[PDB]
RNA sequence: UAUAAUGGGUCAGCGACUUAUAUUCAGUAGCGAGGUUAACCGUAUAGGGGAGCCGUAGAGAAAUCGAGUCUUAAUAGGGCG
RNA sequence: CCCCGAAAGCUAUUUAGGUAGCGCCUCGGACGAAUACCAUAGGGGGUAGAGCACUGUUUCGGCACCGAUGCAAACUCCGAAUACCUAUGAGUACUAUCCGGGAGACAGACUGCGGGUGCUAACGUCCGUAGUCAAGAGGAAAACAAUCCAGACCGCCAGCUAAGGCCCCAAAAUCAUAGUUAAGUGGGAAACGAUGUGGGAAGGCAUAGACAGCUAUAGUCGAGUCGGCCUGCGCGGAAGAUGUAACGGGGCUAAAACUAUGUGCCGAAGCUGCGGAUGUAUACUUUGUAUACGUGGUAGGGGAGCGUUCUGUAAGCCGAUGAAGGUGUGU
RNA sequence: CGGAGGAGUACGAAGGUGCGCUCAGCGUGGUCGGAAAUCACGCGUAGAGUAUAAAGGCAAAAGCGCGCUUAACUGCGAGACCCACAAGUCGAGCAGGUACGAAAGUAGGUCUUAGUGAUCCGGUGGUUCUGUAUGGAAGGGCCAUCGCUCAACGGAUAAAAGGUACUCUGGGGAUAACAGGCUGAUACCGCCCAAGAGUUCAUAUCGACGGCGGUGUUUGGCACCUCGAUGUCGGCUCAUCUC
RNA sequence: GCUGGCGACCAUAGCAAGAGUGAACCACCUGAUCCCUUCCCGAACUCAGAAGUGAAACCUCUUAGCGCUGAUGGUAGUGUGGGAUUACCCAUGUGAGAGUAAGUCAUCGCCAGCU
């Protein structure tokens, strides 16, 4: 008998809008365990690492700033 | 202006993709010849098909 | 499944999606913001019988209001209309 | 009789060969480019590969460190092709979406590719992805669901091709030009062994005389000789039980084998030709007409009909100058 | 029924805020004192830490201290993620009342992802709801909250173990025991290399450490045929083939 | 041309070594009376000032030492079609990582002082 055989449900992470798409106050960008990406600019973060945009506009990804950290931003 | 294009095979086994590369280029039988505006565009869907299709250019 | 998997020795006759009630949807006919009677009476498929049923208004657990209503301290916001 | 046409998945279940919601099929209504294929533009990645900068692991030196050198699904200083999301656009196509009536199905199989497990076993087992069967006929595979070619509306004693073939069984070249093989290799297999034969690139010795043989390094003779590397096709290794039985058979050797090139032909229910039927749509602004595109199908869904018994039409019509029934023939 | 680990909690501060601060390791000296307690100066360097397993993160540190405090608030909530349902997740912003800041401001528990249980039936607090003639009341509704290892964790009952060789029915070759089939780990047979043994001498005869095959007599693996029946361990009689 | 503040950018821009700067600016500097401060300490934070020094620090310049950037070509991988099954070959498209040549001691913006 293997003393294996566990797993947990999963949870469907990742990038939810990709650069270039238009987005509305509210929408999600990016789910994530950590910060794999930071917000920049029109860009909101959440009690769980969730990225979301708090205008309309444009959705970018950059790197940036002098530890080359990942943005993503909302251009109006 | 316009290129021939027959078709030389059958298309009732390949990818979904490449039977829709033949269906946008109205091919609908072997041995079935079109003419197409040359544009890159309907380059790109003969391309895809090379194998299975002739151009008369 | 040729299968060495099942069933049939052969013929003739019989042998299996029905009936009642309710409900929903579709066709078709009458009437139409209206439609329709049930039991019953009736020398009786007629003609009477309007009790009742469906439609015509929603919101709310409810009291209550009503083109609004519920929640709320709120004429804010939001949900059903 | 006509049209369309699945699934063997996900989730839950005293559930596992049942059932329910969703996914997939069909019919009606609404609504038309909102859809797809391809091009261009924008975007995130941590796989293949690779690497040692972290985590582990490995060998050899020098003094845990320094210099060389390997490895990794649960390592990463790096890092594609594809795939996925969005916007714009040409051409092509009955696309996409919404609201309802009816389902079936929730035992899959093989093959290729990426993997886990297993012994890099199994016509094994479990996933992802594509094709076929399932539910699909025809031709090639000797025979052979799942391989290759190809998707059967009906008829023809017409033609062109695909896969695969062209000496006879058996349709079409005893076709053409260059080579290779001698093993019936072709028409089953390994480590390994060998002066079998074809081709190629180098190296050594040699007519002031080479190799072998032969006489006591010299000497007779009279040109090549020697040892390796790469490569084409062959040889041994190779033992089983009903009967040749490991080209389907006959048979095949300047092939009817293999390699390369060329010109023809055969070959399917594919394509074309002629005749006929049927479904959908556009225009003819009734028509029943032309054009364009369709017509393989299990579970299922939709549409249209044939015959049988009985009631009205029917106190009608047919019938002993012969009804029903039975048995032939024609159409 | 593949390879490895964790959970069924904890915390009124380990929450909020304002201000402030950087770890770990090594080397030099310094009483007990050293391998390693505390002090001081350097060197190079995220290798420390983050209540807890791992992963993704962590300089405006999300790590570490101090003062004041209760936003571990009430009514909500544009818009999204995920999704068969039932559920689950993120959230700017508006109003009221607060805490900390001089202030711009920050705060709807904790770096995040586990720490959980539907419905029914009952208990407790509240309630400008209902109240079977009427006024009350009992009971019911609404809001908040309590009682599960229902852990077989979508939970069939509030409540449940065994035997059958005395047995029976409906089914399955969807699924085992025999024989067949695929496979060949195992089994049996053969070959390659050759340390050595053989008084010298690998190969007369053996042959270590290793390598490559064949067969389909063993033990097995799989579950393709047969469960509307393929009905046998040995003996007897009679055989036929392989080398 | 020098100095200060705030930004863009985040190593071709960084580290290391060497050398320079005092008019103004900045930095050390005086001590601790009132503000304020140290789980001790005027070390930091804070106040009130210029007797000294550019020593340290910070800035500026030089150096390819460490580091960083980095072609071209080839190789690996890979979508589609075909041929094979130790995982290759062909046609077509795509194309790393490592390494080699080579490069680098940054480049801009706003405001204010001193010549």
């Amino acid at each position: 008998s293997t003393k294996n055989g566990r797993d947990s449900n999963p949870k469907m992470l990742g990038v939810k809008v990709y650069g270039g798409q238009t987005v509305t106050a509210g929408n999600i960008i990016v789910r994530q365990r950590g910060t794999e990406f930071h917000a920049g600019a029109n860009v909101g973060m959440g009690r769980d690492h969730t990225l979301f945009a708090t205008a309309d506009g444009v959705v970018k990804f950059e790197v940036k700033g002098q530890f080359g950290r990942r943005y993503v931003k909302v251009e109006t | 202006k316009t290129i021939k294009v027959t078709q030389t095979k059958s298309s009732s086994h390949r990818l979904k993709n490449h039977k829709l590369c033949l269906q946008g280029l109205g091919l609908r039988r072997i041995g079935h010849t079109v003419e197409v505006q040359d544009t890159p565009s309907n380059r790109g869907m003969i391309n895809k098909v090379y194998y299975m299709v002739s151009v008369e250019e």
